[PDB]
RNA sequence: AAUG
RNA sequence: AAAUACAUAGCUUAGCGGCUAAAGCACUGGUUUCAUAAGCCAGCUAUCAACAGUUCGAGUCUGUUUGUAUUUA
RNA sequence: UAAUGCGAUAAUACGCAUGACGGUUCAUUUUUGCCGUGUGUGGUCACGGUAAAACUUAAGAAUCGUCCA
RNA sequence: CGUUCUUCAACCAACGGAAUAAAGCUACGCUAGGGAUAACAGGCUUAUUCGCUCACAGAGUUUUAUCGACGAGCGCGGUUGGCACCUCGAUGUUGGAUCACCGCUUCCUGUAGCUGCAAACGGUUAUAAGGGUUAGACUGUUCGUCUGAUAAUGCGGUACGUGAUCUGAGUUCAA
RNA sequence: CCUAUGCAGCUUUAGGGCAGGUUAUUAUUCAAUAAACUACCUUUUUUCUGGGACGGACGCUCUUAUUAAAGAAACAAGAGUGAGCAAUGGUUUUUACUAAUUAUAAAAAAGAAAAGCUUAACUGCAAUACAAACAAUUAAAGCAGGGGCAUUGUCGGCAAUAAUGCAUUGAAGAAAUA
RNA sequence: CCAAAGGCAAAGCAAACGGCAGCUGUAACUCUAACGGCUCUAAGGUAGCAAAAUUCCAUGGCAUUUAAAUGAUGUCCCGCAUGAAUGGU
RNA sequence: UAAGUCAGACGCAAAGCUACAAGGUUUCGCGUCAAAAGGAAAAAAGUCCGCCAGCGAGGCUAAGGUACAUAAA
């Protein structure tokens, strides 16, 4: 019962590793050509930012997950992006990824699964 | 003693680069050996049909768990994936019917012409009869 | 298994034909379904198909 | 209440 | 080779999905009799042709290998 | 793809750490056989296929072991 | 009383289902057709049957004298089968009487070796088809059992030879 | 011997009838009706088949050989079925799970189980195709109405491949005429 | 023997149309079973006769008949599937 | 053409059934016969070469042949 594939110009991707969570926004013109990444934010950037001001425990923490969502919201708002579609895979069910997605929805970004 | 079940023609109907129109059947299969790609659909018996005007494509994908997945795609005419392609497809559908009627000839009638009018229900044409037949517009109020 | 008639409770006379097993569900079956005579969903009650 |  | 039935303690004979069991003869012990039979009392036989399946569970339902009738060539 | 991977509190701040040896799992079409179609007195014929089956020598990658020659 | 819509039921399981329903005998039989289809004979095939070669294990016990096997190959068209090619505007059945032509895989009358061949009587192999191959009891028989003699009482093919030459006991019409 | 738009005679607890007699019921001073017995009249008693009879079979699915497009026959071979489910249907959430069917290498953004709410197992239509002698049989984007769960996706029954029957005649609910 | 399914009749009728079983144990050595046990049915074939105009094994066994007997006669007998007015001897 | 046909046969090459038999039977690919005269192999439906509108005492070839029958070393 796999559903047919639907092409979308803007998609959100997550890459969950042992140490960090990476979020990217990529624009596509056709499935046969490479995309162009417009946003590239990971918990590594948030950790370097918060640690200077507010001590955090480690990159994989609730404080950094919310910080990553906030930074993603600013970049999309500046570029006039308000709606994205999430790419679902094994990493999409990670607890860290789910926290970031919840924060993005509350901030105002409309994320669609289908 | 003997006997045989009616044959089911499993298999592909089109190859790579062949043009299709909406509603055309591409694959008849008993199990989901092939999966739907872009611009296609799937029936409850794993029949794959086209949903736009374009050309058929085949591709293979390797999944996370090491399995092999096979897709069927329909590519637009000029690789146009913009949302404006839908209206172009609608015009092509109308044009195709006109081409077919011209080739067939006038004596292959495509509409009925009875000595009576078919009833109207819910704003559409219905093939079911009413209890009484009457001429349209031949009566006045009261 | 048996065939039964689900009759509208609006007294419009509309009905549906369904299948029921009297032993597993030994009570009158009731469902919400569309009634074309009225134009909205109403309550239907099981009755003998005869 | 058949038998030895 | 076709076709219809049946293989149940020592022998006839219940049973044909809830556990693996009924009834009569035989056998064993006791009682009655001077003793033996009949008559009386209490017991005992994992009680289910052989193999492979179905099912939570089969003597019980489905196939195969054996034996016995019955009809046909 | 070191913002990696793996872990026996298994969480990831801490532990092992990208080299080197050893053992496993993955080019003149390697060139022979074989198969298919066509033609055929049953083969002194032609073309193609084997990412369907047998068959060669490497080089690399992924684990794993290791005070290291 | 009639029409439309929403629906269902019975026999249709010989399951495209309808003349509402609905079993047999004919050797007393009749008509129209087929060798498009059987029974006798011919044809094709050779599993089976029969024969030969290899095999020489095993019995005999020095001998492959003689008997004889697992297994494999080849041949024959005579046994039991398979097919449906010829004949249904007709190719007379079994056995015998009468009279025949051919093959040799030889029962007797011949020729030459071997032998567990002293002689006699035998055994086996090779070669040989000119002549011969008996009279009776039982049985419709082919066959089979038996009796008295005989050099010996061979097998097979010929529409399982032979009814425009004979026979009619059996089989196969009406009692 | 077999094959017919076959024919005839005979038989019976094969179907239908009453038209003589007997019998039963009723009525008038040699009559009327009949699920009975006898007599009589009329009608029916498939096909396939290595000849016919005897036996077996006739619908619909899966698998095997005739290679790797589809299709393909024999009284060839090996297995199923004439259903079940008021949830085992629809839809959301969670995860130490990834099975089973008559048979089968289906399926990881998918399923199964657990928890919650529900009846789309709808009304009226439908482009275009698969298949196919015809009849029917199969898949389906999309439009309007009323709904379910989500909060903008899906639902016109069930993983898929079997669980069926034309027309006629009869019956039921509603509506329009006369 | 009138049960079941029919017919007829006065609720009865078989010289009306019809039917008339099976398993198992037992006597000195053996064999056989005079004699027991069980199931079922409306009833379970009695006398007589019997290799038959009736017998599948079959050309049954024995005796007579012939030099020689699938023949004939006599005899033995639960007889595939004999039998008493569709009569038995 | 709202016509005729719905009895097919064999050769080479595969598979099922039979006995990796049949001039057997059931499917399948090509060809020939059926509806096809002429030439070669003895006669020769299905094999090999090759498709006949008519006449002629011209010529070149295919399959197959080239001491006699019988044309050509
Ligand atoms: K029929
Ligand atoms: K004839
Ligand atoms: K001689
Ligand atoms: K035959
Ligand atoms: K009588
Ligand atoms: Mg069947
Ligand atoms: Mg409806
Ligand atoms: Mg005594
Ligand atoms: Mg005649
Ligand atoms: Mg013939
Ligand atoms: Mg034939
Ligand atoms: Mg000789
Ligand atoms: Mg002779
Ligand atoms: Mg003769
Ligand atoms: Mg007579
Ligand atoms: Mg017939
Ligand atoms: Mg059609
Ligand atoms: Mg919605
Ligand atoms: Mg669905
Ligand atoms: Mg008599
Ligand atoms: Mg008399
Ligand atoms: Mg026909
Ligand atoms: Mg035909
Ligand atoms: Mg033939
Ligand atoms: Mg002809
Ligand atoms: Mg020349
Ligand atoms: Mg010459």
């Amino acid at each position: 019962p796999l559903k047919p594939l639907v092409f979308r110009p803007l998609k959100l991707f997550f890459w969950a590793t042992n140490r960090h969570v990476h979020a990217k926004v990529v624009r596509f013109s056709s499935p046969f050509n490479e995309g162009v990444p417009v946003v590239d934010i990971s918990t590594f950037d948030a950790f370097n930012k918060l640690k200077g001001s507010a001590p955090v425990v480690a990159p994989r923490s609730l404080e950094c997950y919310k910080e990553v969502a906030k930074m993603v919201k600013e970049e999309t708002a500046r570029q006039n992006i308000n709606e994205v579609t999430l790419h679902l895979n094994s990493h999409a069910s990670d607890r860290g990824v789910r926290e970031v997605v919840r924060e993005l929805k509350n901030l105002g970004l409309l994320v669609k699964k289908v | 003693q003997g006997g045989k079940s009616h044959a089911k023609n499993w298999g592909p109907k089109f190859g790579d680069g062949e043009i299709v129109f909406p509603g055309m059947i591409i694959m008849r299969q008993k199990q989901g050996i092939y999966s739907p790609g872009y611009n296609v659909g799937r029936g409850r018996d794993y029949t794959i049909f086209a949903k736009t005007v374009g050309y058929v494509e085949y591709s293979k994908l390797k999944t996370e768990r090491g399995k092999t997945r096979r897709y069927i795609h329909v590519v637009p005419i000029n690789d146009d994936w913009s949302p404006e392609y839908q209206k172009l497809a609608d015009e092509l559908v109308v044009r195709r019917a006109e081409v077919k009627r011209q080739i067939l000839g006038h004596h292959v009638h495509t509409e009925p012409a009875f000595h009576f009018s078919l009833p109207q229900r819910n704003g559409n044409m219905s093939w079911l009869l009413n209890s009484v037949h009457k001429f349209p517009g031949t009566t006045t109020l009261a | 298994r048996l065939l039964v008639k689900m009759v509208s409770l609006a007294k419009t006379g509309y009905f549906y034909v369904t299948t029921k097993n009297p032993r597993n569900t030994p009570w009158k079956l009731k469902l919400m379904k569309f009634d074309p005579v009225v134009g909205r969903h109403v309550l239907f009650e099981e009755s003998k198909l005869k």
